[PDB]
C-alpha cells in the first residue's frame, strides 16, 4: 500500500537529486525490484491496466532525471517481457502474474552475469604487451583489463576526465593489480594516441542509432582513434541499451554546476563569462569499431536488431 | 492495350500522386479484372504487367514495388486468390499509411533553426517537412535546381506554399552551399542492398560532398522502394533505369539514417529487411 | 569614358583574347597616352584605372594582374619612367608567351589512352589539349555543361574542330562519371597564396569528387592569375568576385599540381612565388 508509495518517491527523488545507487547495475537492480513490487502489490486483472499504471510511473521516473536512461528502458524491458507472457498466454490471471514474476527473475538472474560474462570475454581481446588507453572511470571496463591482466602483461594509459577526475581512481584500481598504468590529462589524448593499440571504454547509454552516450572528451577520443584507424571497443552490458534514437530526444546532456569547471573564487570575471560543463556527449557509431556486451560481441550496425530483440516498437516513447 | 491508358489516366487522376502506388494500383485492377484462375498461369499475367509498366516507365521504385508485391501476393488453389486479394488490399492500405507514418517518424529529426538542403522535388521530402513546419518549427531551405528536369524550380514554388523561406540553388552550386546547410534529405528513388541509394544525377555529389564535411546525410523513402539489387560502381546499376544518364547510384558508405515506414533505419538495416523477406 | 569603350573593344578586337590580357593592354595604353610625369600622382590613375576595370568586369583575374604589374612598374625620377615603360613592353611579351608555355610544358602529363575531365571553356585548356594532340595523342574527353553560361557547349565545340571525342556531360553527372575519367583538368581563375583556386562554381565539387576517387587533378593557369586572397571557407572570398555565386574556391589540399610558366609547380610553391614576389 502505502509503503510501495513511498518506496516509489524515495526512488524519484534519490534519482533526482544526486546518483543512488552508484553503479548502475545496482540501479537496474533496484528499478527491476521496485517494477517487480509494483506489478506485485495492485489490483491489477488485465495486463493493459498493469501496462498503463507501468508506463505512467515509468513516465515519472524518467522525468526525473532523464539522463539515466537505464530506469527507462528497464521498466521499457519489463512492458516488453509483459506483451511476450500476454501474447504467450492470448495467442489465465494469476498465472499471468506469476509468470510475469518469473520473467522477472530470470532477467534478474542475468542482471548479475553481464559483468561476469563480459569479464570472461574480456581474455580474447587483449594480446601480451598491448597498449590500452581508457578515459573516466567505468566499473566493466576496469573489470575487463584485471581479468585480462590475469593472463597477460599489457599497459593501459587511462585519460582522466575533467572537471571529475575519475580516471585518477581507475589508475589506481588498475595499478593495484600490477597492471603498467600511465595517468594523463584529457588534454595529452591525440598527443599519445600514436602508440596506442585498442581503446576499451565504458558508456551510460546506448542510442538505437549505434551512437552511444558516454562521459564528456570520449567523443575527441574515439575522433583520434578514427584518426589513428585503432580499434575503439565499448564494454557495455545490455541493460544499457536504450531505443530512443539522437535527435528525436531531448535533453541528451547532462549539466552541472559550473563550480566544477571555473570555481566561485575567480570574482568579478563571473558576472561577465558563461561557464559550461557538459558531463556526458555524443559519440556517433561511424567512429566505434566493436561492441562487446553480456551475449558476445557486436558490430554498431546489429544495435537495431539487438533493439527489435529487446523493446517493443511502440513503447518506444513509454 | 489496358494497362498503359490505365496508368497515364492514374497519372492524371493524382497528379499529388507517386508512381509505384499507381503501379500497384494497376496490377491489383489488373489481376481482380481477368480473373486468372491457374496456379501458374497467373505469374504470366504478373510478370507481363510489370514488365509493361516499367518499360513504358524506366523507375527502379516501380520495378521494386512490381517485384515485391508480386512475391507477398504469390506467397499467399481457389482459396489462394480469395485470400491473396484480402492480401493485396491490406498491402495498399498499409502502402498508404506509408507516407504519413515516414513524416511522423522523420519530422522531429529537423533541429529547428537549421538548414536544410535537398535535391530534386520529391514527395517524402516535401511530407516530412509540411510535418515539421506544422509542428512550429522554422528553418531555412536551399534545393538544387535539377538541371535535367527542372524539379528544383517546382520543389520552390510547391514549399513556398508552406511558408518557409526557400532558395533553390544551382546545379553544381551545393560545393558552394555545402557549409551552409546543416544537413542533407534527400527522396530516394530505390534502395538497394547494401544501404545505398538509386536517385537522381545530383545525389551522389550530395553524399559525397556531406562525406567531405561530416554533414548528416538523411533519406526518406517507403519501403516498397527497397530494390534487390547491389551496384559495385555507376555502371554495374541497370542501364534501364539509367535512361546522359538520369539515375545514378550512392553508397551507404555516404548514407547516415534512412527512415522507413519500418522505423528509422541503419543502412545496414535494410539488407536485413531485405534477406527477412527473402527477394 | 575612354578605358571602358577600348576594353569593351579589346575584347571585340579579340574574340581568341583572355581578359587579363586586354586589362594589361588597357592600363599600359592608359598609362603611355596621359603621360602622368610625377611621383605620386602615377598611382593614383593607375589604381582608377584597375577599380574601374575590375568595376565593369567581376574577374579575380583582372585584379590580379593589376595588383601584380603595378607593383611590377612600380618597383622599376624622369628616367623612371622610361625604364618602366620598357619593363612594361617586357612583360607584355612574357605574358603573351605565357600560354605557349603552359601548353607545352602540360601537355606531356596526359598519358595517351585516358580520359580527360573539364569544367567550363578555358583557353589554357584548350591550349594544352591542341599541344597534346598535335604531338599525335589520342583520348576521350568529358567536359561538364557549365549549366550558369552554357560555357560547356561552347567547349565541346570548340574541341570537336581538333579531331578528339567530346562527350559534354551533365553538371551534376560528374558524380556519376569521374570513376571514367583517368584525370581532371580545370583552367584556374585565381590562384589564392595555399595553393587553391577561384574558379567556376563547379570546380569545387570537381575536386572534392578526384579526392573521393585518388584521380589526380591539374590545374593551368598563368602566373598572372596568382591573387594574394587566402579565403578560410566558401564565404570568405571577395563578394565582388562571386558576381547565385558565379565563382567558388577550391582548397590546394584537393590539387595536385598547377602547370605555369613558372614550370610545374606544388601548390606550396604558389605561395614561395608570391612572397617573394612580395604582393
Ligand atoms: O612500453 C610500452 C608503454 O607504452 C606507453 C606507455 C605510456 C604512454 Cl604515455 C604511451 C605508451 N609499450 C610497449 C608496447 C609494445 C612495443 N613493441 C614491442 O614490444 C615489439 O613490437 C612488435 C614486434 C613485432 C611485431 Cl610483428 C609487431 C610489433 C614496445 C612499447
Amino acid at each position: 500500500g502505502s509503503e510501495l508509495s513511498e518506496r516509489i518517491e524515495s526512488f524519484v527523488e534519490t534519482l533526482k537529486r544526486g546518483g543512488g545507487p552508484r553503479s548502475s547495475e545496482e540501479m537496474a537492480r533496484e528499478t527491476l525490484g521496485l517494477l517487480r513490487q509494483i506489478i506485485t502489490d495492485h489490483r491489477w486483472s488485465n495486463a493493459g491496466e498493469l501496462m498503463e499504471l507501468i508506463r505512467r510511473e515509468g513516465r515519472r521516473m524518467t522525468a526525473a532525471q532523464p539522463s539515466e536512461t537505464t530506469v527507462g528502458n528497464m521498466v521499457r524491458r519489463v512492458l516488453k517481457i509483459i506483451r511476450e507472457e500476454y501474447g504467450r498466454l492470448h495467442g489465465h490471471y494469476a498465472q499471468l502474474q506469476s509468470n510475469i514474476i518469473e520473467a522477472i527473475n530470470e532477467l534478474l538472474v542475468e542482471l548479475e552475469g553481464t559483468m561476469e560474462n563480459i569479464a570472461a570475454q574480456a581474455l580474447e581481446h587483449i594480446h601480451s604487451n598491448e597498449v590500452i588507453m581508457t578515459i573516466g572511470f567505468s566499473r566493466t571496463v576496469e573489470a575487463f583489463l584485471k581479468e585480462a591482466a590475469r593472463k597477460r602483461k599489457f599497459h593501459v594509459i587511462v585519460a582522466e576526465c575533467a572537471p571529475f577526475c575519475q580516471g585518477h581512481e581507475m589508475a589506481v584500481n588498475l595499478s593495484k593489480a600490477g597492471i603498467e598504468t600511465t595517468v594523463m590529462t584529457d588534454a595529452a589524448i591525440f598527443a599519445v594516441m600514436s602508440r596506442v593499440n585498442k581503446v576499451i571504454i565504458g558508456t551510460k547509454t546506448i542510442l538505437a542509432n549505434g551512437a552511444l552516450r558516454a562521459v564528456t572528451g570520449t567523443h575527441t577520443l574515439a575522433l583520434a582513434a578514427k584518426h589513428h584507424s585503432t580499434p575503439l571497443i565499448v564494454c557495455a552490458p545490455m541493460f544499457k541499451l536504450s531505443p530512443q534514437f539522437p535527435n528525436e530526444e531531448d535533453s541528451f546532456h547532462k549539466f552541472v554546476a559550473p563550480e566544477e569547471v571555473l570555481p566561485f573564487t575567480e570574482g568579478d570575471i563571473l558576472e561577465k563569462v558563461s561557464v559550461h560543463c557538459p558531463v556526458f556527449d555524443y559519440v556517433p557509431p561511424e567512429l566505434i569499431t566493436l561492441f562487446i556486451s553480456n551475449i558476445g560481441g557486436n558490430a554498431p550496425s546489429y544495435i537495431y536488431r539487438l533493439m527489435s530483440e529487446l523493446y517493443h516498437p511502440d513503447d518506444h516513447v513509454l | 492495350k489496358e494497362l498503359i491508358e490505365y496508368f497515364k489516366s492514374q497519372m492524371k487522376e493524382d497528379p499529388d500522386m507517386a508512381s509505384a502506388v499507381a503501379a500497384i494500383r494497376t496490377l491489383l485492377e489488373f489481376l481482380k479484372r481477368d480473373k486468372g484462375e491457374t496456379i501458374q498461369g497467373l505469374r504470366a499475367n504478373l510478370t507481363s504487367a510489370i514488365e509493361t509498366l516499367c518499360g513504358v516507365d524506366s523507375s527502379v521504385a516501380v520495378s521494386s514495388g512490381g517485384e515485391l508485391f508480386l512475391r507477398f501476393i504469390s506467397l499467399a488453389y481457389s482459396k489462394c486468390k480469395k485470400i491473396m486479394i484480402e492480401r493485396g488490399e491490406l498491402f495498399l492500405r498499409r502502402i498508404s499509411l506509408s507516407r504519413n507514418k515516414i513524416a511522423d517518424l522523420c519530422h522531429t529529426f529537423i533541429k529547428d533553426g537549421a538548414t536544410i538542403l535537398t535535391h530534386a522535388y520529391s514527395r517524402v521530402v516535401l511530407r516530412v517537412l509540411e510535418a515539421a513546419v506544422a509542428a512550429k518549427k522554422r528553418f531555412s531551405v536551399y534545393v538544387t535546381e535539377s538541371q535535367p528536369d527542372l524539379s528544383g524550380k517546382k520543389m520552390a514554388k510547391a514549399l513556398c506554399h508552406l511558408n518557409v523561406p526557400v532558395t533553390v540553388v544551382l546545379d553544381a552550386a551545393v560545393g558552394y552551399i555545402m557549409e551552409k546547410a546543416d544537413l542533407v534529405i534527400v527522396g530516394a528513388e530505390g534502395v538497394v542492398e547494401n544501404g545505398g541509394i538509386i536517385n537522381k544525377i545530383g545525389t551522389n555529389q550530395m553524399a559525397v560532398c556531406a562525406k567531405a564535411q561530416n554533414k548528416p546525410f538523411y533519406v526518406v523513402a517507403e519501403s516498397f522502394k527497397f530494390v534487390r539489387l547491389f551496384p559495385l560502381n555507376q555502371q554495374d546499376v541497370p542501364d534501364k533505369f539509367k535512361y546522359h544518364p538520369w539515375v545514378d547510384y550512392t553508397a551507404p558508405s555516404l548514407i547516415t539514417l534512412l527512415f522507413t515506414d519500418l522505423g528509422v533505419l541503419t543502412p545496414s538495416a535494410v539488407s536485413d529487411e531485405l534477406i527477412k523477406l527473402y527477394l
